[PDB]
C-alpha cells in the first residue's frame, strides 16, 4: 500500500510545508531526512539510514520554491522534486492553464509517471489547491484531465480552499471558482472543501487564539488529512482503506462533495480541565459551528457519513454514541440512506507539533459527512457571479488570453445544472 | 431617422470534419423569421437554410445596401460566428466561379452595373483600401512595408483609417485584382477544425464619393465590408504556439463587440467604443449614420451547441438596437 | 526571475526615481558604493528582481533616466547614491523641451529615441524573464509628457504581452507650477489610456495635504515629498522581492485592480504616515492603520473617495501579523461603507501580506484604490483645456513642430470619453 | 469593555478635565509620561476603559479637548500631566466665541465640528463596547454652552442608545463672572433636557461654601475647586474601574436615578472632605460620614434641600465596610427626615460600593442628588432672563450670527417648564 500527494498554488505548498512536518514527527524522521512498515506508503527507502518524500511542490510563481529550498526542512525533501515555473498565474484560470500551464506540464506528468515505477502499491492520488487563485485552478484543472485520460481508474481526493460568502482574499475567485468546477465535476471521485472564514471559528471559540495565521490553520489541517489516511500507516480494529471514501460516500458519481469537521479542538489549560471521552466529540463534530465550511446542516439532509477515529477507543462505546445521534431529531438523514455511518477504528493516536497550539489528547475523530448543505452554498457563489457577469466585469483579461464568452455560459449552465441536482435528490 | 440593425442566421451543410464525426442535425427552420434549436424560440427578419446558395443569400440580405450606399447614407455589412462557420465562404468565398463568389464581388458588381444605367453626368470617383489586425497592429495588405495604421477622427468627430493604401480604380476588373492581391497576402493558418482558418478581421473599406455636374450636389458614402475571425475553442481546435497568440487578439476584438453590443441592448450611457480598436472603425456602423446589416452565421452540428447558442442571442440583443441615421 | 526594467523620464521622474533607488537599497542593504553590506539572507535573494550580479559583488541598478536637458543628471549623478548608476545609462539630449508636448514627441525625442531604445533592448536581454517596465514621469512639462509617453509605445509593440507599470504625477488647480500644465496633460492620457495596463494618478496637492495634516513637518521641501511617492513604489513590488503568506505579483494585482482595459488609473496611498512626536502616542496594530489607510486624508490624490464608490481597492500589508484581523478589517470597511462600494461586485477589497516589513517599521500596508472620484481631477483638466483650446490659445507652439489642431481636439474626445466612462459605473 | 469617551469643552471644562485625567491617573498608578508603575494588579485590569494600550506599555487617554481659542490648549499641555495627551486629539480654532452662545452654535462651531466629529468616530470604533460619553463643559461663556451643547446633538443622533454624562458647572447670582451668563444658561438647558440623560449641576458658590466651612483653606484657588468635582467623577466611575460587593453601572444609576426622562438634573457631592489639621480629631467610620453626605454643606449647590424633596439619591460608598452599617444607615436618614422624601416612592437612597478606595483615605462615599430643591436654582436664572429679555437687552450680538428672538423666546418656555416640573412632585 502506497500514495503520493502533489501540491499546487501557495494554498497547496503552504498546506504541505506545514503537513510534511507533521508526518516526519509521527514516524521519528529527523528534519535532516533520515531517523518499519508505517513509513513506507509516504516515505520511500533511500537506499541505507535515509528517506524522502514521494511528493512533488509545484507553483508558477518562484515565491515559494525558493524559501523551501532554503529553509530548514532543506535535506528532507528532493531538490529535484522541487518544481518551480518562470512566470505568475496572476489569479487568471485562463493563464495558469493554457500560457504558462502547457509549457510546464510536460515536465511534471512524466516526473510522476517515472515515480510511480518504483512505486508498487499506488492505492490513488490526494491534490492539494485552491480555486480561490489562478495555480489552483487553472494547473489543477490541466493535471486533473491529463491524469484521468492517462490512469483513470485510481482514486483522486481533492481538497479545495473555497471562498466565504462575505470574507474573501481576492476580487476575481468566482471567476476562477465556477470555470474550474466545470472540469473538475466530472473528473474528480471526491473532494472534500475548507473555507477561510469558518476555520477562523474553530480556533476562536475552542482554541481562543485571538491573532492566528495561516501556519496555526494548516496544522489543524495536517490533523485532518493525516487522520484519513491514518489506517493505512498502523494497525487498527477496524483499518479503512484509501478506496473506501469513494464507496461509502459518493452516491451517485456526479454527487461528490462533501463537508469536513474535526474534533477535539482544545487547548493548553483547557485540555487539562476538560474530559475528553467520545460521547463530547460526537456531539461536538456534529456542531454547526464547529465545521470547516460554512454550511448549515439543519436545513439540509445528510447524505452519507463515515466517523474515523485515533487512539484507544474501544468499539461498543462508539456505536452507542451513534445510536444517540440517530434518535436526536435535531439533525436528520435522507430516506435514501437510512444506516448513513461507517465506523473506523485506529490504536495509534494523535501527535502533537513541538511548540503547537493543538495540546495532546488520547483520542480524536475526523467527521466528513456528505450532505446537500452545499447547495446553497453553491447557488449563493452562482449568484454573486451573475451580477459580475451580467456587467462583464473582469471578462478583458480572460479573453485575452484566448478564451471567449462560451465557456463562460457553459459553466454557468452546467453549474445550474449543478444545483438541480442536488435540489432532486434532496427530495 | 431610426432604423434597427437587421439580422440574419445562415446555416451550412455538415463539413468533412463533421459528417464522420457523427454529428446530429439540430437546425429546424419555421419559416424565414423564426429559427428553433432544441425546442426554443430564436426570432430574425430571414434566417437562410442549408441550401441556399450564394446569388440567393445575396439578393436577400445585401441587394437593397447597393441603392442605400449610393443614395447618400453609409452602410456595413460585416458578420459572427465561431470557427466553420462560413464566413470567409460568405463575404470571399472563391473569386474565380460566377457561382461560388461571395458577397463582397458581388456588391462590386452591382455598384458599376448601377453606375453603367445612370446618366452621364453622375460621376463617380471610387477608392478602395483594404487592411486587417495582425499583432495588435493594423497591416495594411495592398503595401507590405507599413505594419501599423493610426485612427483618427474626422471634422464631426467620427473615427476613420488614416495612412491606408488608398488605390483609385476605374474599372470593375481592377477591383478583382487588389481582392486578389488581398487574399494572397492575408496571413492563413491552419488548425485541426479549419484548413482555412482566416487569423485575422480583414477589413475592406470603398469610399465611395459622387458628384453630380448638372445639381452641383456632392454626396460621399463610407462603405465597410469587414471579415471577422471566430472564437476558436482551444478544447475543439488544440491552438498551440504562435496562433494562441493570434486567438487572444481576435477574441479581443469579438469580446468589445460583445461588451458594445450588450451596452447598446441594454442601453447604457458610455457605450464603450473605445475598448479596442476594432469598435472602433466599427462605431459608425452600430451607432453612426450607417444601415448596418449584421449576418450572424451557425454551424448545425451537435459538437458545437454551447457556442451556436451563444451566436443566436448575439443576434436577438442585436436586433433591440437602432442607428442614428 | 521576473525581472523589471526601471526607466526615469522628466525632472520629477529623475527625482522620485531617485529616491525610489534610495529607499529600496536600504531595505536590501546596499551601499552608496555598490557593494553589499545587509543582515539577513533574504535581501540577497531577490536582489537580482531590479539589480545585476558584477564583479566584486557589485549591484548595478537597471535605472535608464532619460531627460532632455544634461543638467537634470548632473543633480542626480552627484547625489548621495548617484555614483552607484551605470555610466551607459546616462543618456540625455542638449535642448530641452521647454514645457512643449509637441518637442518632445516629434523632433527632441524622435532624435534621442533611437538612442534609448539599443539601450532598454540590451537590458531586456541580459535578463532571465521580463515582468514589466516601471515608468517615472509626469504629465507636466514637455519630457516628461511628450518623450515619457513616446518611448512606452515604442516598448508596447515590441513587449506587447508585458505589463507597463506607470508611476505618473499629475497637476492640479490648486497648486499649479506651468502655464501649459492642461495641454501636456489632455494629450498625456490619451496615449497612456491605450498603452498603459497600470497607472498610479498622484497629485501633487494631496502630497501636500498629507505632509500638512497627518505629518504635520514644519517645512516640507520636494525631498520630502519624494519619500512618500517612492514609498509606494517600494511597497507594490513588496511581494516578489520578499517571501510571504500570501504573495501578490503585479501582474496578480493587475488581474484584480483592472476590470476593464481603460479603468486602470487609480489612487496609491501609504501608511503609516505619524509624526516624531507623536509615534509613542500611537499604537501599531492593524485595525488603526487600516482605517487610516481608507481616509481621504491619507490618499494622494485630490479626490475625495466619498464623493463616488469604490471599483475594486487593494492594501498589500507588511509585517508579522494575524490573517484574522486582516480578513476582518477589510469586512468591515466595505460593510459599513456600502454606499461607496458598487453593489454589482460581492468584494471589491483585494488584500496581500508580506513577511519582512520595511526598516525601522514592524508592521505597514500600502493603498492602492480604484474608485469613480478620480474623474473629478480628469474634468477640471478638461475644462481647463476647454477653456485654452476653445478660441487657440498657445497652440502656434505647438504648430511649429508639425502638430496638427486635430490631435488637441481628439484628446478632448477621449478626455470626455474618460469621464464618461467612470461616471457608468457610479 | 465599556469604554467611555471623555470630552473637554470650554476653559472650565479642560481644567477640571484635567483635574480628572490627574486624579484618577494617581489612583492606577500612571506616571506623567504614560507608562504604569501601580502597586497592585486590579490597577491595570480596568485601564482599557479610559485608556488604550500602545507600544512600550504606554496608555494614551481618551480626552478629546475642544476649544475654540489656543492659548487654554497651552496651559493644559504645559500642565503637570499635559503631556500624557495625545496630539492628535488637540484640535482647536482661533477665533474666540467672546461669551456668545450664538457664535459657538451657528458660526464658530459649525465650521469646527466636522473636524472634531472625525476625531471621535475613529476613537469611539476603535473600542471593544462604546457605554457613553464623560462631558466638562460649563453653561457660562460661548464655547462651553454653544459649541459644548452642539456636540453632544450630534452625537445623540450618531448614538441614540448610548448614555450621555455631563458634569455641567452653572452660574449663581451671588458668584457673577460673566454678564451674559443667563442667556448662555438659558439657552444651554434647552439642549441639554432633550439630548442628556444625566446631568450633574454643580455651581461655583457651592464649592467656594464647601471650601470656606468645612475645609476651611486660608487661599482657595481654582486648583482646588477643580480638585472636589474631579473626585466626583472618578466617583461616579468607580464601580466599572475596580470590583466591588455591589457593582453599579452608569447606566445602572440613570435607570435608578432618572424616575422620568427630563428629571436628570441632579445635586453631585463627595465625602469626607476634612481639614489638615481636623483629620486626628474625626473617625473615618462610615455613620459619622454618612449624615456629613446628607448635609446641606457637603453638596456642591447652592440649592437647599430642606427648602424641597429628593425623589431619588444615590451613595457610591468605596473600601472595605459592613454591609449592614451600610443598610442600616439608609434606613435612618430617610425616617427621621420622611417628610424630606417623597412618599410616592417606598425607598429613594439607592446604594453601591467597591472594595479599593481612593489612595491616602480607607473609606470614602460620594453623593448623586436628585431633588425638588434644584429648581431655585432655575428660576433665579429664569427672572434674570426674563429680566433681561423683556427689553431686548444684549440680543443684537446674537442676532449678527443669523439666531432669532423666537429661539430665546422656546428657551425661556422650556425653562418654565423646567421649574413647573419639579413642583409638580415636590
Ligand atoms: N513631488 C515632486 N514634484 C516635482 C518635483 N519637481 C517638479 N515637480 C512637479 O512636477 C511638475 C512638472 O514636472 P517636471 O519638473 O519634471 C517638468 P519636465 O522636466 O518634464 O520638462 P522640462 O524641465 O521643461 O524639460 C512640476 O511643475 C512640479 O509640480 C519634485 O522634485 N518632487
Ligand atoms: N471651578 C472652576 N470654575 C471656573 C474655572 N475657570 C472658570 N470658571 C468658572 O466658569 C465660568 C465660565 O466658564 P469658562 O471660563 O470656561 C468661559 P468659556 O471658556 O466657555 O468661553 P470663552 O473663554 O469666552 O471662549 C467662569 O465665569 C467661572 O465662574 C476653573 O478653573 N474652575
Ligand atoms: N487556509 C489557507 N488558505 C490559504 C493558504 N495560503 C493561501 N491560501 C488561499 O489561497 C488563495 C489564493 O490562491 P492562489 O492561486 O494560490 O494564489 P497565488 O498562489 O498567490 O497565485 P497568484 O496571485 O496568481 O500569484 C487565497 O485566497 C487564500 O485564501 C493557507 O496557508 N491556508
Ligand atoms: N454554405 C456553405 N456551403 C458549402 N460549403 C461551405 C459553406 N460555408 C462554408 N463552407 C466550406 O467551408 C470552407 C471555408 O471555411 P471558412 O474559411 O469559412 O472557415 P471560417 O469559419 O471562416 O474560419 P475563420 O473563423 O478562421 O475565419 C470552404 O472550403 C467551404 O467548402
Amino acid at each position: 500500500r502506497e500514495c503520493i500527494s502533489i501540491h499546487v498554488g501557495q494554498a497547496g505548498v503552504q498546506i504541505g510545508n506545514a503537513c510534511w512536518e507533521l508526518y516526519c514527527l509521527e514516524h521519528g524522521i529527523q528534519p535532516d531526512g533520515q531517523m518499519d512498515d508505517s513509513f513506507n506508503t509516504f516515505f520511500s527507502e533511500t537506499g541505507a539510514g535515509k528517506h524522502v518524500p514521494r511528493a512533488v511542490f509545484v507553483d508558477l510563481e518562484p515565491t515559494v520554491i525558493d524559501e523551501v529550498r532554503t529553509g530548514t526542512y532543506r535535506q528532507l525533501f528532493h531538490p529535484e522534486q522541487l518544481i518551480t515555473g518562470k512566470e505568475d498565474a496572476a489569479n487568471n484560470y485562463a493563464r495558469g492553464h493554457y500560457t504558462i500551464g502547457k509549457e510546464i506540464i510536460d515536465l511534471v506528468l512524466d516526473r510522476i509517471r517515472k515515480l510511480a515505477d518504483q512505486c508498487t502499491g499506488l492505492q490513488g492520488f490526494l491534490v492539494f489547491h485552491s480555486f480561490g487563485g489562478g495555480t489552483g485552478s487553472g494547473f489543477t484543472s490541466l493535471l486533473m484531465e491529463r491524469l484521468s485520460v492517462d490512469y483513470g481508474k485510481k482514486s483522486k481526493l481533492e481538497f479545495s480552499i473555497y471562498p466565504a460568502p462575505q470574507v474573501s482574499t481576492a476580487v476575481v475567485e468566482p471567476y476562477n471558482s465556477i470555470l474550474t468546477t466545470h472540469t473538475t465535476l466530472e473528473h474528480s471521485d471526491c473532494a472534500f472543501m475548507v473555507d477561510n472564514e469558518a476555520i477562523y471559528d474553530i480556533c476562536r471559540r475552542n482554541l481562543d487564539i485571538e491573532r492566528p495565521t495561516y501556519t496555526n490553520l494548516n496544522r489543524l489541517i495536517s490533523q485532518i488529512v493525516s487522520s484519513i489516511t491514518a489506517s493505512l500507516r498502523f494497525d487498527g480494529a477496524l483499518n479503512v482503506d484509501l478506496t473506501e471514501f469513494q464507496t461509502n460516500l459518493v452516491p451517485y458519481p456526479r454527487i461528490h462533495f462533501p463537508l469536513a469537521t474535526y474534533a477535539p479542538v482544545i487547548s493548553a489549560e483547557k485540555a487539562y480541565h476538560e474530559q475528553l471521552t467520545v460521547a463530547e466529540i460526537t456531539n461536538a463534530c456534529f456542531e454547526p459551528a464547529n465545521q470547516m465550511v460554512k454550511c448549515d446542516p439543519r436545513h439540509g439532509k445528510y447524505m452519507a457519513c463515515c466517523l474515523l477515529y485515533r487512539g484507544d477507543v474501544v468499539p461498543k462505546d462508539v456505536n452507542a454514541a451513534i445510536a444517540t445521534i440517530k434518535t436526536k431529531r435535531t439533525i436528520q438523514f435522507v430516506d435514501w440512506c437510512p444506516t448513513g455511518f461507517k465506523v473506523g477504528i485506529n490504536y495509534q493516536p494523535p501527535t502533537v507539533v513541538p511548540g503547537g497550539d493543538l495540546a495532546k489528547v488520547q483520542r480524536a475523530v475526523c467527521m466528513l459527512s456528505n450532505t446537500t448543505a452545499i447547495a446553497e452554498a453553491w447557488a449563493r457563489l452562482d449568484h454573486k457571479f451573475d451580477l459580475m457577469y451580467a456587467k462583464r466585469a473582469f471578462v478583458h483579461w480572460y479573453v485575452g488570453e484566448g478564451m471567449e464568452e462560451g465557456e463562460f455560459s457553459e459553466a454557468r449552465e452546467d453549474m445550474a445544472a449543478l444545483e438541480k441536482d442536488y435540489e432532486e435528490v434532496g427530495a | 431617422a431610426e432604423c434597427n440593425i437587421k439580422v440574419m442566421c445562415r446555416f451550412r451543410p455538415l463539413n468533412e470534419s463533421e459528417v464522420n464525426r457523427g454529428d446530429k442535425y439540430i437546425a429546424k427552420f419555421q419559416g424565414e423569421d423564426t429559427v428553433v434549436i432544441a425546442s426554443k424560440p430564436y426570432a430574425f427578419d430571414r434566417v437562410f437554410q442549408s441550401s441556399t446558395s450564394q446569388e440567393q443569400v445575396y439578393n436577400d440580405c445585401a441587394k437593397k445596401i447597393v441603392k442605400d450606399v449610393l443614395e447618400g447614407y453609409n452602410g456595413t455589412i460585416f458578420a459572427y460566428g465561431q470557427t466553420s462557420s462560413g464566413k470567409t465562404h460568405t463575404m470571399e468565398g472563391k473569386l474565380h466561379d460566377p457561382e461560388g463568389m461571395g458577397i463582397i464581388p458581388r456588391i462590386v458588381q452591382d455598384i458599376f452595373n448601377y453606375i453603367y444605367s445612370m446618366d452621364e453626368n453622375l460621376e463617380f470617383h471610387i477608392k478602395v483600401s483594404y487592411f486587417e489586425i495582425y499583432l495588435d497592429k493594423i497591416r495594411d495588405l495592398l503595401d507590405v512595408s507599413k505594419t501599423n495604421l493610426s485612427v483618427h477622427e474626422d471634422k464631426n468627430r467620427v473615427p476613420y483609417v488614416k495612412g491606408c493604401t488608398e488605390r483609385f480604380v476605374c474599372s470593375p476588373d481592377e477591383v478583382m485584382d487588389t481582392i486578389d492581391e488581398g487574399k494572397s497576402n492575408r496571413h492563413v493558418a491552419v488548425t485541426n477544425m479549419n484548413e482555412h482558418s482566416s487569423r485575422s478581421h480583414s477589413i475592406f473599406l470603398i469610399n465611395v464619393k459622387q458628384e453630380n455636374t448638372q445639381t452641383e450636389q456632392k454626396l460621399s458614402g463610407k462603405l465597410y465590408l469587414v471579415d471577422l475571425a471566430g472564437s476558436a475553442k482551444v478544447s475543439k481546435t488544440g491552438a498551440e504556439g504562435a496562433v494562441l497568440d493570434e486567438a487572444k487578439n481576435i477574441n479581443k476584438s469579438l469580446s468589445a463587440l460583445g461588451n458594445v453590443i450588450s451596452a447598446l441592448a441594454e442601453g447604457s450611457t458610455y457605450v464603450p467604443y473605445r475598448d479596442s480598436k476594432m469598435t472602433r472603425i466599427l462605431q459608425d456602423s452600430l451607432g453612426g449614420n450607417c444601415r448596418t446589416t449584421i449576418v450572424i452565421c451557425c454551424s448545425p452540428s451537435s459538437y458545437n451547441e454551447s457556442e451556436t447558442k451563444s451566436t443566436l442571442l448575439f443576434g436577438q440583443r442585436a436586433k433591440t438596437i437602432k442607428n442614428t441615421v | 526571475m521576473r525581472e523589471i526594467v526601471h526607466i526615469q523620464a522628466g525632472q520629477c521622474g529623475n527625482q522620485i526615481g531617485a529616491k525610489f533607488w534610495e529607499v529600496i537599497s536600504d531595505e536590501h542593504g546596499i551601499d552608496p558604493t555598490g557593494s553589499y553590506h545587509g543582515d539577513s539572507d533574504l535581501q540577497l535573494e531577490r536582489i537580482n528582481v531590479y539589480y545585476n550580479e558584477a564583479a566584486g559583488n557589485k549591484y548595478v541598478p537597471r535605472a535608464i533616466l532619460v531627460d532632455l536637458e544634461p543638467g537634470t543628471m548632473d543633480s542626480v549623478r552627484s547625489g548621495p547614491f548617484g555614483q552607484i548608476f551605470r555610466p551607459d545609462n546616462f543618456v540625455f539630449g542638449q535642448s530641452g523641451a521647454g514645457n512643449n508636448w509637441a518637442k518632445g514627441h516629434y523632433t527632441e525625442g524622435a532624435e534621442l529615441v533611437d538612442s534609448v531604445l539599443d539601450v532598454v533592448r540590451k537590458e531586456s536581454e541580459s535578463c532571465d524573464c521580463l515582468q514589466g517596465f516601471q515608468l517615472t514621469h509626469s504629465l507636466g512639462g514637455g519630457t516628461g509628457s511628450g518623450m515619457g509617453t513616446l518611448l512606452i509605445s515604442k516598448i508596447r509593440e515590441e513587449y506587447p504581452d508585458r505589463i507597463m507599470n506607470t508611476f505618473s504625477v499629475m497637476p492640479s488647480p490648486k497648486v499649479s507650477d506651468t502655464v501649459v500644465e492642461p495641454y501636456n496633460a489632455t494629450l498625456s492620457v490619451h496615449q497612456l489610456v491605450e498603452n498603459t495596463d497600470e497607472t498610479y494618478s498622484i497629485d501633487n496637492e494631496a502630497l501636500y495635504d498629507i505632509c500638512f495634516r497627518t505629518l504635520k513637518l514644519t517645512t516640507p521641501t520636494y525631498g520630502d515629498l519624494n519619500h512618500l511617492v517612492s514609498a509606494t513604489m517600494s511597497g507594490v513590488t513588496t511581494c516578489l522581492r520578499f517571501p510571504g503568506q500570501l504573495n501578490a505579483d503585479l501582474r496578480k494585482l493587475a488581474v484584480n485592480m483592472v476590470p476593464f482595459p481603460r479603468l486602470h488609473f487609480f489612487m496609491p496611498g501609504f501608511a503609516p504616515l505619524t509624526s516624531r512626536g507623536s509615534q509613542q502616542y500611537r499604537a501599531l496594530t492593524v485595525p488603526e492603520l487600516t482605517q487610516q489607510m481608507f481616509d481621504s486624508k491619507n490618499m494622494m490624490a485630490a479626490c475625495d473617495p466619498r464623493h463616488g464608490r469604490y471599483l475594486t481597492v487593494a492594501a498589500i500589508f507588511r509585517g508579522r501579523m494575524s490573517m484574522k484581523e486582516v480578513d476582518e478589517q477589510m469586512l468591515n470597511v466595505q460593510n459599513k461603507n456600502s454606499s461607496y462600494f458598487v453593489e454589482w461586485i460581492p468584494n471589491n477589497v483585494k488584500t496581500a501580506v508580506c513577511d519582512i516589513p520595511p526598516r525601522g517599521l514592524k508592521m505597514s500596508a500600502t493603498f492602492i484604490g480604484n474608485s469613480t472620484a478620480i474623474q473629478e481631477l480628469f474634468k477640471r483638466i478638461s475644462e481647463q483645456f476647454t477653456a485654452m483650446f476653445r478660441r487657440k490659445a498657445f497652440l502656434h507652439w505647438y504648430t511649429g513642430e508639425g502638430m496638427d489642431e486635430m490631435e488637441f481636439t481628439e484628446a478632448e474626445s477621449n478626455m470626455n470619453d474618460l469621464v464618461s466612462e467612470y461616471q457608468q459605473y457610479q
